[PDB]
Parts: C-alpha cells; structure tokens; sequence
C-alpha cells in the first residue's frame, strides 16, 4: 500500500490544500462531514492512500497544516470542507513571518518546527509502507517559503529514501505583489535544488493566461487557480489509486523525468480545456489532448518551451483509450518537432494510462515537461535579485535576524550554477572546437 | 586559467601470508603500460586486456628486472607533484583499491623504513627542502587538516569531540570551505603521521560479509602550505598559498556480496554515488585538460559537475584551475577476487580512457612454424628467382 | 504427463497470462469458477488435462500457475475479476513500491524478500507434478520487474533444477515505439540472464502486431487485449502437441533439439499465418499452401526485422487442424525453390513439421475469425541481429554521458555491470555474424590427390 503524506504551509498552500482536498474527496466519494457515499467500489480500494479510517466509518485526511498566523486556519475550518481535516493537525502560531524568509526559517520557525515535526512522525509512523510527501508552499511569501524549506530539510534528513514533491508558485514579473520576492525566490531554490526530488513550477500570470485565452472568464478568481494546481496534482499520482492499462507511479515518473540529480524542475500541464460554450464544438479524442499538452499556451510556468529543449517529458492520460493511438501521436510529436527535442535521448516521451477518468469527462490528460527553457524563470530573479543586493536594498530586515550576507552569496552562486547546467543542453548541437 | 592532466597508475601486490599458504594461482600479468587478466573459470574464452598510463609490477620482491621499487613510484608521481606544489598550485592524490588490494601499503609504506609508501617520502622531501632554502628572506609554514564525509555528511576526525555534521560554505573568494573544522600546524613529519594514526583510529568502519574491518567513507588529509616573502623592503608578502591533498577512497560494493540491510546499503548507494560523480567529473577534467593542451583553443569553460557531490565540492579547487591529478589503484594478484580486481581495472580504466587493443598468447609451436615457413619462403623465392633450383 | 508450469512475471506477464488463461479454460471447457459440466453431463475423459490444470477431488480445476508483481495493482485486478475463483488465492505480491523501471531495484533492493516465495511456491507446484517437461516464462524487456526480477528468478531455478527446460517468452522494445526513458538500460542488462540461463527465447514487438491488426484483422485502434490475445495464440499453437492427438507429434525437447544449432543463438522469430477478419474470412480459401506462404511474408513477422536481410537456419511449422502431410510436403517443396528465402548452406534439411487434429478455438468477443486449418511457424534466423543492433546503438547514446546511472548505483549496482553486459551483448551479435557466413570455398580449401 503506497501512501503519501499531505503538508500545506502559508497561505497560498493552505488555500490550495483545500481546494485540493475538495477535487480528491469528490473524486472518491467522501460527504464532507467524513462519510462514503459514492456509487462505484473503485473508489474506497485504494482509500488508504490520503485518507486514515476512523471508528465510525469516516475517513479522514492525512493532511498537515502549517501557518505562523491563525487567520488562514481559522479560514480553512469556516469552509466547505473545513470539519474534514483532524484538529490535531492545526500547527500554528502567532507574530507571523511578515515576509521575511530569515523569520520563516531562523527565528520563528525554528520554534514550530519541533510540533510540525511531531506530527508528521505521528502521521507517518502510522503508514503501512510511506512512500513519499507532499507540500504546497510560495517561494515569494514569508513563513511559507522558510517554513516550508526547513520542513524539507528536517524529512530529508529523517527520511532519506522517501519521495519528496513539492508544488511551488514562484514569482511571476509582471503579476508581482511583495517587494522582497527576490530574495525569498533565491534563498529558497538555494534549499529545494538540494533536497527534493521533484519540484513542479506553477506562477500565477500562465495561470491567468489560461483562464483568460482557454476558459474566457471575464473574472477569474485565485479559486480558479486553486481549482487547476488542483487538477494537476490529482493527475499527477492518479495512477496510485486506480487500476490501468499501463501503471506510472511516483517513482517511476522520477527515475524517467531526472537524468541527473540537479535538474529535477517540472512544468505541468492539464488537457482538456475549454471555455463551456465551445465544448460543443470540439471532439474529444487522443490527437486533441495530445495537441493540447504540448501547446505553448497551455503551459503553467510561464517559460515558453520553444526557447529551449525537452529534456524529457510525461503524459498520464485518464480514459477508456488505445494503446496505438497514444503511441503513435507521442512519436508523431517526437519526430515532427525534431529541433525542441535532445538528441542524446534516443526516446524522451514516458506514457501512463489509466482506465477510470474523472467524473464528468470521458477523457483526461497530465503533462509534467522537462526542459531548459526553465532557465529563463531562474535568470530574471537572479537579475532582480543583484538589482537588489549591489546596493543592499532591505538587507538590515534579514541581518537583524541572525544571517549574514555570505547566505546570500551562496545562493546567488547555487542560482548560477543550476543555471549553467541547465544552459549547457540547450544548444542544438556540439561540433566545432 | 591552466588545465590539470591526470596520472593513471595500477599497482599489484606481492602474495599474503593466507594466499602463499594456500594454493591460488596469480592471474595477472602486466607488460609496459598494459595488463591482462585470465577468467579462472573461463580459460577458454580470452583474456581482458587494459592500457594505463603507469603499471607497476610490485609482484617479486628481490626481483632484478622490471620490479616496480617504492622509490621510482615516488620519483614517477610524488616528486613532480610536490614539485609543481612548491610552483604555488594545489594537488591530490586519490587512493583507490577494495580489501586486499594493498592500497595501504603504497600510500604509507612500513614503519621499518626500509619500504616507504607515498606519504612519508612526500613529507620527508617537503621537510627536507624547507629546511634547506630557509634563507634570511623567506618563511615556510605548514597546517595539517583532516576529515572524513560519511552518507554526504562531513565529519571531525582530529577533534575528540562529538561526531557532529560540520556544515559546508562557500567563501566567496577562497571557495568551498567547512567550518569549525580544526587545524593545526606540524613541525616534523613525525607529528603528521601520529596525526593520521590518530584519525584512523576515528574512522566509521563496520563489519561486511567480505572482511570484518571495511572502511565505509571517504576520508581528506589535507596539508597546506604556506611561502612568505621578504624583498628587499618593509613589506612581508604572503607570496603564494597551495594544498597538498591525500584522498582515501573507499572502494565499489555489490548488493549481493554484503546483502544486509538499513545502514550498510545506505552507506554502499552513497560510496557508489560519490564513486560515479568523481569519475565523471575527473574524465571531464582530464578530456578538457587534452583538448586546449594541442588545440590552444578555449571552448568556452564547459560545465564540470562539481556541486553532484560533497566530495567533489569541497574538492573543487584541488581538482578544476592550475593543478595536478593523480590516482593509484591497487590489484589484489590472486584469483578468488578476480571480478573483484576486474572492477578495480573498470574503475581505474575511467578518465583518460585509451586504446588497448587484444592481447595474443600464441603458441610457440604455431609461432616457430610460421617463421620457418617466412625463410623458407624467402629462400626459396630468391634461388628460384636467380633460375637455380 | 506432459505437464508445465506457467509463470507471469510484471504487468505485461500477468496479462498475457489473463488472455492465455482465459482461451486455456475455452479450450478444455472449464468454466471460470474451475468446475467442468462436460465430465458431469458425459461421464468421464481426459478433459481435465494435466498439461496446465491440476484436478482435486472435489472436481474442481486449478491452473498451474504462478503469477509475480511487486504493485498490487494488476494482480488485484485479477482477484477481484471473473476468475477469481479459478486461482489458487497465492498470487506472490510483494505489498511495497515496484522496481520503477530500475534494472537494480528488481534484481537487488526489492527484489529480495519475494525470490523465497516465489521458489517455495514452484517447488509446491513441481512436487504434485509428474513427468514435468518444462517452464514457460513471461515478462517484457524495460520493465524494472519484468527484467531484473525475472534475471533473478531465472537464475535461481537454473541452480536448482538444472535439467529441465525453461522456455522464455518475452515482449522485446520496438524500433520507434517506446513507453519509457530507459528502456535500452533494462534490455541490454538482461542479456547476461537471458542468455545464459534460458534454452529458447522467442521474442514478439508491438509494432509489428499494430501493423499486422491494421492490415490483417481490420482494427484501427488496437489496444493490449488484441496483442495479448494474440500472442495466447502462439502460445497455444506451442503447446497443443501435448494436450491433443496428431499425425505428427512434436514435444518441448523436440523444439529445442530442432532450433538450437548452437547454445548461443537461441532466439527464433514466431508467427502465425492465418490472422484475419471474418468479414474477410469469407473469398479466402485458406488453404495449407496459402498459410505457409503466408508465414513466410515479411509483413506477417511479430519482430520489426526483414527476414530478406538475412538466411534462415531452421524452421519448425506446427499446423492445425484439417491438414494431411501431403499439402504440407508439397507446400515445403513450393517455398524450397523461391530465391528470396535464403537458407544457411550447412542446413540442407531445414524443416521441422508437426500436425495436431484440434482446430483452433474463437475466443467470445475476440476478434479472429473461425477456421479450419491454421499453421505457427517458428524460424530461428540471422536478420535478429538488426534488431539487437538498433538498441545497442541507443544505449551507447545514453552512457556516453552516463545520463541516468545514477538511479541505478543507489541501489546496489556498480558502473562496470552496465559495461560488462554490452560487451557481452557485443560477442552475441559477433555470434551471429560468424554462424551466417558461407562456408568457405571448397572448405578443405582444395583437393584431389593422385587417383
Ligand atoms: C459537466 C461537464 O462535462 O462539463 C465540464 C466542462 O464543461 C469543462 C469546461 C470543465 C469545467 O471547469 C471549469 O469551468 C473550470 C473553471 C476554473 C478552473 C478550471 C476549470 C467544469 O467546471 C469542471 C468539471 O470537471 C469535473 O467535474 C472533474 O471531476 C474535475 N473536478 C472538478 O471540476 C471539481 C471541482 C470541485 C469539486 C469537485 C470537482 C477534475 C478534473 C481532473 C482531475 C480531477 C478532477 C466538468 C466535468 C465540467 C465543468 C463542471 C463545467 C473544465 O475543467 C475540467 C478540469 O474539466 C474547464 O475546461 C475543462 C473542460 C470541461 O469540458
Ligand atoms: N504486448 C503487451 N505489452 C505490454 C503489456 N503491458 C505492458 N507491456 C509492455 O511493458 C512495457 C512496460 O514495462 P512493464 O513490463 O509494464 O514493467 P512492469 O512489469 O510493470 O514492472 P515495473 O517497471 O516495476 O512497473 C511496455 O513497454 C510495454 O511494451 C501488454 O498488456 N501487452
Ligand atoms: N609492493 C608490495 N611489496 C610487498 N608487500 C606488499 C606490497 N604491496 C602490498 N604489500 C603487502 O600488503 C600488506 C598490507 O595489505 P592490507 O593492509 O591488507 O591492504 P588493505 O588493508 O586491503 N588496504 P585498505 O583496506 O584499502 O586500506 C603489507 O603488509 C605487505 O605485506
Ligand atoms: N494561487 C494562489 N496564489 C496566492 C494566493 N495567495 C497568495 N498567493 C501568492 O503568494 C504570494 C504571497 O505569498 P504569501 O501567501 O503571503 O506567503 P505566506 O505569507 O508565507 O503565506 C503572492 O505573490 C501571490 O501570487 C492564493 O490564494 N492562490
Ligand atoms: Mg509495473
């Protein structure tokens, strides 16, 4: 029995932790007051997978909150779903971070630290065979990013053969709401380049961009964003809980997606999409969510792929669908776009089908890329981030709190080389001395 | 900028005790810079041939011709290294070879004095030529540092306090760096080597299915070494600073050889990761040392996976810039760990890879028939051609 | 008692072992739940054929079979499935993660702790057999179970019983189609096991069964249920020359005997002549002489290789059905004097032939028509070595840069295994190039001496 432990800090993880857990439980069946009432029986088989069974048949969710504020807690439990989730599991404080990384991992942090700790070794000594974690976190906010890099730090010590994902929102430029993102975006990629084994790249303008070109919402709203990094984390480990034609699990999308240990920076996808009035118009077929995945707009990093090349990419399709078909279209996108893709991977296409798509579709389809363009997302903070540090812009917030600016330094030099080594694949060819 | 070309040297062993007692066979024979191995249990098939840099033939102890002597392995590698040292530039051994190999015996040597390994031969000319060009003008100063890195976490092993991870910074100039690591300065060889025996003692080891004393981490001694100057003036210059480093190697596991479980698989994935990166980055190295060293030109700086490893960061100096390479593996000369020797060669064939081609034993037979068939030839051809036969 | 025990090994085998299963109990009238009406409503046969099911007292039929997985996933498919009730409830799942399409994690980390369990189970089932013939194994190339389980698996039975054949069944990589990153890795590192160990390796490729359910039974969207039925029906075409009567009877040890010329080139091809539509069944006469051109087509073959780049070595034809050795004789002497099948000039007999009576069955739903002859053709020729050869070009593109080794050093392997097995892989093609050269000149050079 895989299972995967849920944690969610700051406030832009704990919203979508929630909207995340709403999208789960429909898909399982779970009442929110905790009861099963669903109609298959292919949703309470691998149950056990996010939900612990209580006394009384209810299930509840294995998910941990974090905050150094109560509101976001207090929001999440005056919610739909907000009785779900164990008392318990209410880490919190007080005196939040203030948008100020040393404080989410220096000062404040190191003192929640310890509790968050004791109840994830609760959680996960209670696991029949853990396989990995989870954590939904910002790069550009305050306890969320320090809080959460040192939560990573302290499982990959304590657990160092267990998966660690990670869906992050790093900053955008334009769509830009604090002062100091820079700062947290480098010290913060500085911690996740070195222990996690995945890391999915969500920001919120290629968020916006979909709900404004694909879905044609005249309003969008951050639940819509929510309601998408929802979507794609189901899809992500959707082969777990269901049965299918061809199984990818965790494991193997990270032993096919990671040539090497650095690089292990994704772009997700999510297919299909459409803008309700439309749906009409379109047939649903493989051909059509194949040409959706790869299609630049549909990107939800904001770094466009054909700046770059493919190191590798993945495609978990949900549907009753043929093998022949899903074939012969990931090679028909291999050797039609020949210059987007490396040479020196004979075949960089993984593929996953599973049988059971989501309710109310009758096809589904998850893109997870892996491609240099990301660089270009590392490039722009580094530039702001030294527009910043030549003159030490609100470097006296951070030093008061116990850094130095050696740190930052370090994570100047980390961003750099990541950088360099994902610029070394990009050029389409090696030839001349 | 300067690139850092790499030494490849294999040693064997002369038999043990164990092995002289019982009734194994050797099976490896080395000529010139090449070696070739015979399968005990394929002897049909062939054998597997490598080509080194430098092989060395340490099999017959009171042998005449072709014996590999302690002192031409010294004057072959240690001296040139401590000489470019002495230029102002850092360098490093690596010490490679699995239980058995004889590892330990070229890099320290015996206490009699009489067989020195590396080492002591290294710090006894250091000594030797400080004393000797201490002048009015110029000062010599030398630090000793060492450390251990265990499941890429580093470790204190001349500090008797508790084996605490030190963390790993990196000085903005002076580059990668550990901190609260002790250091301490010697004024005879003799001190440097009660300072190792004290650090060996302090090793992680832990039991195996091979041998009940394995070593399971890396392990640095560093030397730093420090020149000042007095010109003709008030100003005292620190004129250049340069590392001397002595790397131990652990060597390559199989699952299905120690197959316990928890700590000891843990601690072989992470010595055959260490392992791998420092190959990658060691061939790397000696590929871009070749290509500017004929072709003069500078193919921008490439990209040397320094950061896949805490060894090859904190190495990273050492290794990258103005620098010398070099890496000696020891071959156990038996049979009974025969894929245990093919590994070391796979290893130790790694970087600098060069053309061996096949090694032929022909019969004697074979070989006298087909020359006497040549003169008979030629002979011939020359009384038939005259018209007297 | 010509017995055999099956073993599925990975997703891809429990599948095949699924499809095989299901046209097994077709074929002997076994319903899903074991029991068989037809001995009750006649009285009493043979019905019951040891070859694949073992009878208790009660009436009730268990197959001979051991299924291997390290998800829970497919095998949880099965003991929930329509014949839940026909295996017995071991089915050896090891309830932790799978081998993540790591040659290492199935062969050493996690392939331990199942191997056990795995050999108790076999040594149960071989020690109620009697008179046992043989193994059938199957699993795929680039799974990280299918691979280094089976290597692992297929080197302790070679230990233990040594003597008894272990026939491979085995789902190669295609030239263009792939599911996976690594793939070339897993496959090259298999050869050291597939090699060694096994006595006959037949190798089947999903493209050339895509190509064949578009051309041949007209699907234009195949998915694995047709190719899993298929390759059922290869294997049972295999296997019948032991379960029914026939002029001609051809063992296990007969087909080894036949296609082996050396240890080392035990790889023959596999085909099946008449695979087509009903709607097509109709206009087609199918007779002998058709289905044995028909096998010999080389868009008809189950591996992406042309059988005209090479020379055949040995064939071993299995028919079915209404079929008199005449036909096949003439048949035989008909493909003898085309030119563009070349046979190997050291073979000149280069024929096996077996006929069985039984026809073969149509599986409910499936997608083959009815017929009344049918023909399987093995053939064990030179043009495998493209295949190999396209593979070995891949993996040299990934370990020139040593792009993902390092997944497989964590878990208990070393650099030297990958290099080790390519060469190895290098001396079997180098193998196959020195068995198809003409012999030389007057082999004896020249001769004639006085009178
Ligand atoms: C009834 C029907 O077929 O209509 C569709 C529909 O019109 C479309 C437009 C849906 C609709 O989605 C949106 O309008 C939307 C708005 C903001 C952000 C994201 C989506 C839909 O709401 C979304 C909804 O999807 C689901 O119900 C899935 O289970 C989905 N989960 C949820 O939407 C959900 C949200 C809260 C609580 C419970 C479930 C899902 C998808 C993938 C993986 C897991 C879950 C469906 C089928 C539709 C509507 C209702 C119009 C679309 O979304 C999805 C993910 O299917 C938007 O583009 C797709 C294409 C669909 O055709
Ligand atoms: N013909 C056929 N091939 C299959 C089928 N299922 C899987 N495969 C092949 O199996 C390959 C994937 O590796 P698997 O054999 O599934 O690996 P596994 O058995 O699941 O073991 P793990 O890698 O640990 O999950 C694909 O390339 C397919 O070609 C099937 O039903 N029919
Ligand atoms: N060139 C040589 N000439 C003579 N004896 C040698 C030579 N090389 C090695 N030896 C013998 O090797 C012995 C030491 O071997 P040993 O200490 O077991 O190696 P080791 O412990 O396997 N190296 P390691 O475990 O990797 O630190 C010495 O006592 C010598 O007798
Ligand atoms: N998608 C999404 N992003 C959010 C939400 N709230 C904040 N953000 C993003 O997070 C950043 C602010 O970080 P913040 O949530 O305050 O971090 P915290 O203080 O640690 O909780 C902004 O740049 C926003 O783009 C939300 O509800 N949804
Ligand atoms: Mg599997």
């Amino acid at each position: 029995m895989r299972e995967i432990v849920h944690i969610q800090a700051g406030q832009c993880g704990n919203q979508i932790g929630a909207k995340f857990w709403e999208v789960i439980s429909d898909e399982h069946g779970i009442d929110p007051t905790g009861s099963y009432h669903g109609d298959s029986d292919l949703q309470l088989e691998r149950i056990n997978v996010y939900y612990n069974e209580a006394t009384g048949n209810k299930y509840v969710p294995r998910a941990i909150l974090v905050d150094l504020e109560p509101g976001t807690m207090d929001s999440v439990r005056s919610g739909p779903f907000g009785q779900i989730f164990r008392p318990d599991n209410f880490v919190f404080g007080q005196s939040g971070a203030g948008n100020n990384w040393a404080k989410g991992h220096y000062t404040e942090g190191a003192e929640l630290v310890d509790s968050v700790l004791d109840v994830v070794r609760k959680e996960s000594e209670s696991c029949d065979c853990l396989q990995g974690f989870q954590l939904t976190h910002s790069l550009g906010g305050g306890t969320g990013s320090g809080m959460g890099t040192l939560l990573i730090s302290k499982i990959r010590e304590e657990y160092p053969d267990r998966i660690m994902n990670t869906f992050s929102v790093m900053p955008s430029p334009k769509v830009s709401d604090t002062v100091v993102e820079p700062y947290n975006a480098t010290l913060s990629v500085h911690q996740l380049v070195e222990n996690t084994d995945e890391t999915y790249c969500i920001d919120n303008e290629a968020l916006y961009d979909i709900c404004f070109r694909t879905l044609k919402l005249t309003t969008p709203t951050y639940g819509d964003l929510n309601h998408l990094v929802s979507a794609t984390m189901s899809g992500v480990t959707t082969c777990l809980r269901f049965p299918g034609q061809l199984n990818a699990d965790l494991r193997k999308l990270a032993v096919n997606m990671v040539p090497f240990p650095r690089l292990h920076f994704f772009m997700p996808g999510f297919a299909p999409l459409t803008s309700r009035g439309s749906q009409q118009y379109r047939a649903l077929t493989v051909p059509e969510l194949t040409q959706q995945m790869f299609d630049s707009k549909n990107m939800m990093a904001a770094c466009d792929p054909r700046h770059g090349r493919y190191l590798t990419v993945a495609a978990i399709f949900r549907g009753r669908m043929s093998m022949k078909e899903v074939d012969e279209q990931m090679l028909n996108v291999q050797n039609k776009n020949s210059s987007y893709f490396v040479e020196w991977i004979p075949n960089n296409v993984k593929t996953a089908v599973c049988d059971i798509p989501p309710r109310g579709l009758k096809m589904s389809a998850t893109f997870i890329g892996n491609s240099t363009a990301i660089q270009e997302l590392f490039k722009r903070i580094s530039e702001q981030f030294t527009a910043m540090f030549r003159r030490k812009a609100f470097l006296h917030w951070y030093t008061g709190e116990g850094m130095d600016e050696m740190e930052f330094t370090e994570a100047e030099s980390n961003m750099n080389d990541l950088v360099s080594e994902y610029q070394q694949y990009q050029d389409a060819t090696a030839d001349e001395q | 900028m300067a690139g850092a070309s790499v030494k490849v040297a294999v040693r064997v062993r002369p038999f043990n005790s164990r092995e002289m007692s019982r009734d194994s066979k050797c099976i490896i024979q080395m000529s010139g810079s090449t070696t070739t191995i015979v399968n005990p249990k394929q002897p049909k098939e062939t054998p597997k041939s490598f080509s080194f840099d430098y092989s060395y033939w340490s099999h017959t102890s009171p042998e005449d011709i072709n014996y590999a002597s302690q002192k031409q392995v010294y004057r072959d590698i240690g001296e040139e290294m401590l000489q470019h040292a002495f230029e102002g530039y850092n360098v490093c051994i690596f010490a490679y070879g699995q239980t058995g190999a004889g590892k330990s015996y070229t890099m320290m040597g015996k206490q009699e004095k009489d067989q020195q390994g590396i080492i002591p031969q290294l710090c006894e000319d250091l000594f030797s030529r400080i004393n000797d060009t201490t002048n009015d003008n110029m000062s010599y100063s030398v630090e000793v540092s060492y450390m251990e890195i265990y499941c890429e976490r580093v470790r204190d092993l001349l500090n008797p306090k508790n084996k605490g991870n030190l963390r790993v910074r990196e000085h903005p100039l002076l580059g990668p760096y550990v901190e609260d690591l002790s250091k301490l300065a010697v004024t005879s060889y003799n001190d440097i080597q009660d300072l190792m025996d004290s650090g060996n003692k302090a090793r992680t080891v832990a039991a195996t299915n091979m041998n009940e004393t394995s070593s399971r981490s890396h392990a640095v001694f560093n030397i730093i070494f420090t020149q000042k100057r007095h010109d003709a003036e008030t100003n005292i210059t620190t004129e250049k600073v340069s590392k001397i480093s002595l790397v131990d190697l652990a060597g390559s596991e199989r699952a299905d050889s120690t197959g316990a479980k928890g700590t000891r698989l843990k601690e072989g994935a992470n010595i055959n990761k260490s392992l791998t990166t420092l190959g990658k980055v060691i061939s790397a190295l000696a590929e871009m040392d070749s290509g500017p060293n004929k072709n003069k030109k500078k193919k921008k700086t490439d990209f040397i996976p320094y950061r896949d490893s805490v060894l090859t960061w904190l190495l990273r100096e050492n290794l990258g810039g103005n620098s010398r390479t070099a890496m000696v593996a020891a071959l156990s000369p038996a049979d009974i760990n025969y894929d245990e020797t093919l590994s070391t060669l796979r290893y130790a064939d790694r970087a600098k890879q060069i053309r061996c081609n096949a090694v032929i034993n022909e019969d004697p037979n074979n070989k006298l028939i087909r020359e006497l068939k040549d003169e008979v030839t030629r002979l011939r051809d020359l009384l038939y051609a005259q018209g007297l036969g | 008692m010509r017995e055999c025990i099956s073993i599925h090994v990975g997703q891809a085998g429990v599948q095949i072992g699924n499809a095989c299963w299901e046209l097994y109990c077709l074929e002997h009238g076994i319903q899903p739940d074991g029991q068989m009406p037809s001995d009750k409503t006649i009285g009493g046969g043979d019905d019951s054929f040891n070859t694949f099911f073992s009878e208790t007292g009660a009436g009730k039929h268990v197959p001979r079979a051991v299924f291997v997985d390290l998800e829970p996933t497919v095998i949880d498919e099965v003991r929930t499935g329509t014949y839940r009730q026909l295996f017995h409830p071991e089915q050896l799942i090891t309830g932790k993660e799978d081998a993540a399409n790591n040659y290492a994690r199935g062969h050493y980390t996690i392939g331990k702790e199942i191997i056990d369990l795995v050999l108790d189970r076999i040594r149960k089932l071989a020690d109620q057999c009697t008179g046992l013939q043989g193994f059938l194994v199957f699993h795929s190339f680039g799974g990280g179970t299918g691979s280094g389980f089976t290597s692992l698996l297929m080197e302790r039975l070679s230990v233990d019983y040594g003597k008894k054949s272990k026939l491979e069944f085995s789902i190669y990589p295609a030239p263009q189609v792939s599911t996976a990153v690594v793939e070339p890795y897993n496959s090259i590192l298999t050869t050291h096991t597939t090699l060694e160990h096994s006595d006959c390796a037949f190798m089947v490729d999903n493209e050339a069964i895509y190509d064949i359910c578009r051309r041949n039974l007209d699907i234009e969207r195949p998915t694995y249920t047709n190719l899993n039925r298929l390759i059922s029906q290869i294997v049972s075409s295999i296997t019948a020359s032991l379960r029914f009567d026939g002029a001609l009877n051809v063992d296990l040890t007969e087909f080894q005997t036949n296609l082996v010329p050396y240890p080392r080139i035990h790889f023959p091809l596999a085909t099946y002549a008449p695979v087509i539509s009903a709607e097509k069944a109709y206009h087609e006469q199918l007779s002998v002489a058709e289905i044995t051109n028909a096998c010999f087509e080389p868009a008809n073959q189950m591996v992406k290789c042309d059988p005209r780049h090479g020379k055949y070595m040995a064939c071993c034809l299995l028919y079915r059905g209404d079929v008199v050795p005449k036909d096949v004789n003439a048949a035989i002497a008909t493909i003898k004097t085309k030119r563009s099948i070349q046979f190997v000039d050291w073979c000149p007999t280069g024929f096996k032939v077996g006929i069985n009576y039984q026809p073969p069955t149509v599986v409910p739903g499936g997608d083959l028509a009815k017929v009344q002859r049918a023909v399987c053709m093995l053939s064990n020729t030179t043009a495998i070595a493209e295949a190999w050869a396209r593979l070995d070009h891949k993996f040299d593109l990934m370990y020139a840069k040593r792009a993902f080794v390092h997944w497989y050093v964590g878990e208990g392997m070393e650099e030297g295994e990958f290099s080790e097995a390519r060469e190895d892989m290098a001396a079997l093609e180098k193998d196959y190039e020195e068995v198809g050269v003409d012999s030389v000149e007057g082999e004896g050079e020249e001769e004639g001496e006085e009178y």
